[PDB]
RNA sequence: GCAGAGGUUCUAGCUACACCCUCUAUAAAAAACUAAGGACCACACGA
DNA sequence: CTCTGAATCTCTTCCTCGTGTGGTCAGGACG
DNA sequence: CGTCCGAAGAGATTCAGAG
């Protein structure tokens, strides 16, 4: 039994930090982001991958809106896509993001 | 409480549609202080939207009317 | 906020603006002081401070300090969040070419200077001198110059010319070359070109010329000077270690790029000879491209284990790569996991949830209602409270919990159903409790498996979960419209036990007035649970439009039956009760219901019927038990019988009047006979031989013996596994897969011998290592398939198309195995069908096919039903949600904007582990006979000869339905004639197999053309017929002289003229090949349908169908006919069969190159339409995508698809293949560029075209023709527009080293896309959203 | 309560995700209180 | 003599989530 | 105290029969 609303981040900044016997939380990997996508889900799909695992801005700033009591969702960028961005910048290879 | 929101579903028949309109209604319940029309017994904003919007009581066209008429006495309120 | 992203080759310049500094030092930071080196990898001067708004020299602690540099240190003071995005450079001494355009099989870099990668690598290594700016030499200006001939060279040529070495000279090189100028000189070559292989190459690197022209880009820019680091924070390992801080890491990696960098500046300084310089520049370019690239070398540099360490390209691609790992799928937070539990009590919405997992899971949502309650003044003083767990935060914890959905989630999620939403109920424990029912939908079994537990924390995340992903909205799987709630073990089995009848049993022949009273004798227990009773029923009918009609009568039932009468609603009949209710007929029962009362009753009925199981079967105590099976009296003497013979067929062979191999096949045969004798003898020792009396002397009924309930209902295993526990077990086959000669005679319940175990486990470890493949391939094959898939979402509802598919129920030449009604249900008809009543409309054009409309049709019996197909919609980057029909999750038509893609791959991908790794013609039944694309020719004796090659006889019966479709084999005769009953059990057709009939079309004598004795044709005697028979020599085999000839058949009268073809104006010629047998003599009369010569003459795993979808040549392909025309022979057995085609109007556009062992059904004079068979064998999609068209293929595809998943007993509807047949086949080729901008030689997807000539067709010019090709999953998904999903999917280095290199711009609106992107996906509630975004663009 | 400091406690507490009051250059009548940072590889096991 | 179809040689992964155990550049003394 | 050293298949790339 691992229950874990919030836990410590790795560099990486996906909070979970591993599934471990130090409190963590499960993966939710690839197969299940196609069932969620199989469904017509797609809100609940955009917290996993964002406000629940690595955006920094909006995890902090959905543990405020939840303590408050109103429950809204910041996008924002997946903390892990910049730094893919920032992997193939150092690979040589210019990424940007058109505005 | 409800088990199941087919009742919706035939009200709204996209049913991702659904969870726009209903989305919208619930966020209205607790950012807005207005209350849902259908009385609310133990039930979570989201449940007491899905209530709302099987008896037909509140749909998308609907929501959209009552915010413009709200917008309409925030312009009519300035003057 | 911001569009689709770009990706290019990034310049020295932008690297150097992308830089905050550039380092010098190799060190990081020293150990004895944690603070960063000034220039060292890890730097604050260059990458931000370590600490957030704190700088090195402390001088600085304030936020209204930051922004001000400190002089004393040097550094910038931010927070260390800045320091993530803050970059670096590293200024090489020399230019070092970037690996991934080197070592990439496309071999950019050498496909550009057209160079050989092998000279490019030489060159690199300094092995070798290129030569640069040659000019007045004789030396060509790029040339390989090795290290003695480009000494020589030197002390040739005193010119200022030299050819420099390394990476610099390939720059030099690229810089030297304008592109515009070797795209016009290419260009001009392409033209001049007349051979394909060098204009397919020529190709190749015209377009990589032209990617570099049209994108910003330039061939310097792919030697790097400068080098990026990656920022310290995005740096990997490097853990504090208790202070040890050591570990293997990409730091290793940029220490040894920056130690040779500053080492190489160290003698350039110094000035060093050049081979000592020319070493070093090898050994940096080496740690460079290991940087990049580690192991993309032949040498690959390790770490500290004695592993190869992480490089940065390994970080991007693999599992272990950063997309798969953490943005394709990302760890969550608000994630519990735990064992399962069943917990029956519990509703379908509702699931067990322990109090600690909820709490912690819902923490922040407690915190606010503590804040709201005022129990709490801060969020501490909350936490606090949790801490305590005192009696106010369970009273919280159980408002927040009450209607708040979480997803349980199985850990393999091979399909849609694997995350479904549940209402938790707390629970005192510590393990998660799943609802019975739904457990078979997760397939998830009670050991030990786990859960986990995802909290929704949006209110459209909470709705969201309630609208969808909760189990009692998707009753139905999407793969079939089978609902997966079914009854599995337990309830299934009460509910048999139910429904049974017993002759003689407490309260037997008493009438009773309703389920009440059934309910109340059973309960009373003076009345026994299962005996036959007349009761009145009151049944409702659902025949009034939206209104229940009651209908009371006596119906003849057993009391079980009664009292499950009461818990079905009222809508359904009695009749679905009134049988044994086996697990199907409890399937029919729930879909019946789903289709009928509807969704809510359904999951009423569903819950109301798991709880009378269980309770029932738990008062029935139907236990296991030794005494349970019986071993069969006839067991031992067929075991004794089939030991006579097995003795009878090893003394044949003693004697010698047995072959070994025969001998084997006899002992395998004749044990496999005993063995279906013995398992009938324990099947009729099972229930035939269960006797009670009737009040008279004796009544034989049904068994109520445990084992057979079990089998018999369906509620576990099945009949084999019940004749392996009591009857005997049967051959065992060897892990080679060669069946063993003793079977295990013993059974399960008797003791088993300890070869026999030895035997038995032979199969099993070779059954769990299959699982373990299976399970594997599976993954890998699911993988692909939704990666291939995803890229489709219902964009448009109504596409306006008339072509559709055509649909008719599937014959293998058996009882059909899937009904045209199954296969036509759910999906909207392309046209309107008609009545077998001639112009009639039975159904409309557009309208979707409901089953009361199925039903309807079913009465018509309708044979061919047109079909809107998919593939025949002709949406762009979308598919129309009337051309896929209804979604198979609800009744109804699918959604708009639903994402058929991943529901239709994971449908495919989930049977995968069930699926295993590895004449004359009869009548079934009497009906009338039919032949399609059939030319007959009676013979002498009446019996039609065919002369078609591809006749299909059809089995009709009178109401019109195909019920047989066999194929007949050219030459073959058939007594029966067309459009005649014939009667049952009868042969139609007879022929031999080994035998290729010649038939002579028209009945006369025959004069011999080019004919030889002993050159071209040798006469070979028969003793048995006494006259000698003329063969034709096999052309290879006999003399080349004999070779040429062609000998000819010429059909004349008696006075020697030549006869025509009925109706032709060509001669009926005909031609004899090689290795064939002519009885009949020179000179004699011929008649007509007889044969002239006598010529002598897959798998169901996992890989087929993951060949089937990555389209593989088979390694024997079939040679099909390109064009309609009839048939001559170039040359002969010449190295290789020449073949041409030509038709009688038009010239011969095809040369076809046939191999000469392979068999041709083809004659030369026969005529052959375009897309027949011309060497029998196994049929290539790609054949048929390109000559038999479009439809034609995914018939096939789908048809061979589904045939491999009908032998193990799963069924996946068409339109699940059909979506990714068309994903497959999304890529097109233009024959001739036309009017659109693209070449001919370029191939583009079939959207872009399509739009491109139908914008054509809005003006004068006419739209570009274009070639429709077939793709494989892999390939298809791997090329494609945008470069980020190819990425994620395989060869990440080669895609993003494509996407580079052409400046591919992606246009995002992808799911996969979407999700690394994190922004919301175009596939559920989110697509309204992305047409908002539309509109707004 | 948004840039800092002080206050009755306990070195320090200016919203740092963070807990009270004051003002724009000056320190105390006052009770609930405080901490935000860390990887890979191998083995075995469960599904 | 210049390509043909073929045989050979080279990339590229080859399920998917848990839970426990352990092992991981190592600079080293010298101005 | 700081500082410098199997297996399966796909694709490219040779390769080589045949006028
Ligand atoms: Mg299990």
């Amino acid at each position: 039994m691992h229950a874990r609303s919030t836990g410590s981040y790795s560099l990486v900044t996906q909070q979970p930090l591993g599934g471990k016997a130090q409190f963590g939380g499960q993966r939710f990997g690839e197969m299940e982001v196609w069932a969620l996508e199989a469904y017509g889900a797609a809100y609940t799909l955009q917290e996993m991958l964002t406000v629940k695992s690595d955006d920094v801005n909006g995890r902090t700033k959905m543990y405020k809106n939840i303590v408050d009591g109103n429950h809204q969702m910041e996008p924002g960028m997946p903390e892990s896509f910049n730094v893919l961005l920032k992997e193939i910048r150092s690979l040589g290879i210019n990424i940007e993001l058109e505005d | 409480a409800r088990v199941t929101v087919q009742d919706a579903v035939e009200k709204i028949g996209n049913r991702f549609d659904l969870v726009l309109v209903a989305a919208r209604r619930a966020r209205q319940m607790q950012v807005g202080g207005k209350d849902p029309l259908v009385p609310e017994e133990n039930d979570k904003t989201t449940v007491i939207a899905l209530r709302e919007i099987e008896e037909g009581l509140i749909n998308n066209q609907i929501l959209d009317v009552r915010e413009r008429q709200e917008q309409q006495e925030q312009e009519a309120a300035e003057l | 906020e911001f569009d689709a992203i770009k990706i290019a080759l990034a310049s020295p310049d932008m690297i150097r603006s992308w830089s905050f500094g550039e380092v010098k030092k190799p060190e990081t930071i020293n150990y004895r002081t944690f603070k960063p080196e000034r220039d060292g990898l890890f730097c604050a001067r260059i990458f931000g401070p370590v600490k957030d708004y704190e700088c090195l020299c402390g001088k600085y602690k304030r936020l209204k300090h930051r922004g001000v540099i400190c002089e004393k240190c040097g550094v910038e003071v931010t927070q260390t969040k800045v320091r993530r995005e803050r970059m670096g450079h590293i200024e090489l001494a020399s230019p070092t070419a970037h690996i991934w355009f080197l070592k990439s099989l496309p071999s950019r870099i050498g496909l550009l200077l057209d160079m050989p990668l092998r000279d490019i690598e030489r060159v690199l290594y300094f092995e070798s001198y290129v030569v640069i700016e040659g000019g007045m030499t004789n030396l060509e200006r790029q040339q390989i110059l090795t290290e003695e001939q480009y000494l020589d060279a030197l002390e040739e040529f005193g010119d200022e010319f030299d050819a420099k070495m390394g990476a610099e000279a390939i720059q030099a090189l690229l810089k030297s070359m304008d592109l515009e100028q070797e795209c016009e000189q290419l260009r001009e070559e392409l033209n001049e070109t007349n051979s394909e292989t060098k204009r397919k190459k020529l190709t190749k690197r015209i377009k990589l010329l032209e990617a570099f022209v049209q994108s910003g880009n330039k061939p310097e820019w792919m030697i790097l000077t400068v080098l990026p680091v990656l920022p310290p924070d995005l740096r990997p390992l490097v853990p504090l270690d208790g202070g040890r801080f050591a570990t293997s890491d990409l730091n290793d990696l940029y220490r040894r790029v920056i130690n040779r960098n500053n080492r190489l500046k160290r003698l350039l300084d110094l000035a060093a000879p050049d081979i000592i310089v020319r070493n070093e520049k090898r050994m940096l370019q080496e740690a460079v491209d290991a940087l990049l690239d580690n192991g993309r070398r032949g040498r690959a540099i390790t770490g500290s284990n004695k592993r190869p360490l992480k490089s940065l390209a390994d970080m991007i691609k693999g599992k272990q790569g950063r997309f798969r790992q953490n943005l394709l799928g990302k760890r969550v937070d608000y994630s519990g996991r735990s064992v399962i539990t069943v917990g029956p009590y519990l509703r379908l919405h509702q699931c067990g949830l322990p109090k600690k997992m909820a709490l912690e899971l819902f923490k922040p949502f407690i915190y606010g209602k503590l804040e709201l309650r005022g129990l709490a003044t801060t969020i501490k003083a909350a936490k606090k409270m949790v801490e305590r767990e005192e009696a106010v935060v369970w009273d919280i914890l159980d408002e927040v919990i009450r209607e708040h959905p979480v997803l349980l989630n199985r850990a393999p999620t091979l399909h849609r159903l694997g995350i479904q939403a549940f209402e938790p109920v707390l629970i005192e424990g510590k393990a998660i409790q799943l609802h019975p029912l739904v457990c078979a939908a997760y397939n998830a079994d009670f050991d030990g498996d786990q859960m986990a537990v995802h909290v929704p924390l949006t209110l459209e995340a909470q709705l969201e979960a309630r609208a969808l992903m909760m189990s009692t909205n998707n009753i139905l799987s999407p793969a079939n419209g089978e609902p997966i709630i079914v009854p599995s073990q337990d309830v299934v089995l009460g509910l048999y036990y139910m429904t049974r009848d017993c002759v003689n049993a407490k309260g037997e022949g008493m009438v009773l007035t309703g389920p009440k009273e059934a309910e109340r004798l059973y309960r009373s227990g003076l009345a026994s649970l299962h005996a036959r009773v007349k009761v009145r029923i009151t049944e409702y009918e659902k025949d009034a439009n939206g209104e229940l009609v009651a209908k009371t009568s006596l119906k003849d039932t057993t009391v079980g039956r009664a009292i499950l009468w009461m818990i079905v609603p009222k809508g359904l009949p009695y009749s679905i009760v009134n049988q044994a209710l086996g697990k199907k007929a409890i399937s029919k029962m729930l879909n019946t219901c789903y289709r009928i009362l509807g969704l809510k009753p359904t999951v009423i009925f569903a819950d109301q019927i798991m709880y009378t199981g269980f309770a029932y079967a738990a008062r029935s105590g139907a236990s296991v038990g030794i005494d349970d099976m019986v071993i069969p009296e006839k067991k031992h003497e067929i075991i004794s019988e089939a030991e006579a013979e097995v003795a009878e067929i090893q003394e044949q062979f003693q004697s010698g009047l047995v072959t070994a191999g025969e001998r084997y096949n006899k002992v395998i045969d004749i044990w496999a006979a005993a063995n279906d004798r013995v398992s009938k003898a324990m099947m009729d020792n099972l229930q035939t031989e269960t006797v009670i009396n009737r009040d008279g002397q004796e009544e034989k009924q049904v068994s109520f013996n445990s084992i057979y309930m079990m089998a018999d209902s369906g509620a576990r295993g099945s009949a084999a596994q019940i004749r392996q526990l009591a009857g005997m077990r049967g051959l065992m086959a060897k892990p080679d897969g060669s069946i063993i000669e003793t079977p295990i005679t013993a059974n399960f319940r008797e003791g088993l011998n300890v070869l026999q175990y030895f035997i038995s486990t032979h199969g099993a470890r070779k059954g769990l290592a299959d699982t373990a493949l299976k399970t594997a391939n599976s993954g890998y094959l699911t993988r692909r398939l939704v990666d291939v898939a995803q890229d489709l979402v219902v964009t448009e509802d109504d596409c306006g198309t008339h072509e559709g598919i055509m649909m008719t129920p599937v014959i293998e030449g058996g009882d059909v195995k899937e009904p045209l009604r199954d296969r036509v249900l759910g999906r909207v008809t392309a046209e309107d069908v008609l009545k077998p009543g001639t112009a009639d409309i039975l159904v409309p054009r557009n309208t979707l096919l409901h089953e009361q409309w199925c039903d309807l049709l079913e009465e018509n019996s309708v044979d061919a039903v047109k079909v809107r197909s998919v593939v025949s919609c002709d949406t762009d980057f979308g598919v129309c949600a009337h051309c896929y029909g209804r979604d198979l999750a609800r009744g109804h038509i699918i959604n708009k904007g639903e994402a058929i893609g991943v529901i239709a791959a994971q449908s495919i991908g989930e049977p995968g582990t069930q699926l295993t790794m590895r004449s004359s013609i009869q009548v079934k039944n009497k009906g009338s006979i039919k032949l399609s694309n059939v030319k007959s020719v009676v013979n002498s004796s009446g019996k039609l000869v065919i002369t078609s090659r591809n006749t299909e006889l059809k089995l009709i019966d009178e109401f019109g339905r195909t019920k047989e479709s066999y194929k007949v084999p050219y030459g073959a005769v058939l007594a029966k004639g067309d459009g005649e009953q014939v009667a049952g059990g009868e042969t139609v057709a007879n022929w031999d197999p080994h035998t290729m009939p010649v038939i002579t079309e028209v009945s006369g004598f025959v004069r011999f053309t080019d004919m030889i004795d002993g050159q071209t044709i040798t006469r070979q005697t028969d003793e048995l017929t006494g006259l000698s028979s003329l063969v034709v020599l096999d052309s290879a085999e006999r003399t080349a002289g004999g070779k040429d000839l062609r000998p000819a058949l010429k059909i004349v009268d008696a006075q020697g003229n030549d006869v025509l073809i009925p109706g032709t104006d060509m001669p009926a010629q005909y031609f004899l090949p090689g290795k064939a047998i002519v009885q009949l003599e020179d000179g004699v009369q011929i008649s007509s349908g007889d044969t002239l010569a006598r010529i002598p003459q897959i798998t169901g795993g996992l890989p087929r169908v993951a060949d089937l979808f990555e389209a593989r040549r088979p390694k024997e392909p079939a040679i099909l006919a390109e064009i309609s025309g009839i048939v001559s022979f170039g040359k002969e057995t010449k190295g290789k069969r020449r073949l041409v085609i030509t038709p009688v109007d038009g010239s011969d556009p095809y040369e076809e190159m046939i191999p000469k062992w392979r068999q041709l059904n083809v004659f030369e004079g026969e005529r052959v339409e375009r897309g027949d068979v011309i060497s029998d064998g196994p049929e290539a999609p790609h054949d048929i995508l390109r000559l038999r068209g479009v439809h034609a293929v995914t018939r096939y595809i789908v048809n061979e698809v589904q045939d491999v998943y009908r032998l193990q007993g799963v069924k996946i509807n068409d339109k699940h293949i059909e979506v990714i047949v068309r994903q497959m086949l999304r890529k097109a080729t233009i024959v001739n560029a036309g009017s659109s901008d693209f070449l001919e030689g370029e191939q583009v997807e079939y959207s872009r075209v399509k739009i491109a000539n139908r914008e054509l067709e809005a003006n004068g010019k006419v739209g570009a023709t274009y070639s429709r090709d077939l793709l494989g999953i892999t390939k298809a998904s791997l090329a494609t527009e945008s470069f980020i999903s190819a990425a994620s999917f395989q060869e990440t280095t080669r895609v993003l080293t494509e996407a580079a290199v052409a400046g591919k711009r992606d246009e995002l609106r992808g799911l996969k896309e979407n999700v690394i992107v994190g922004r919301l996906i175009p596939a559920g509630t989110g697509y309204a959203y992305h047409q908002d975004r539309m509109r707004r663009r």
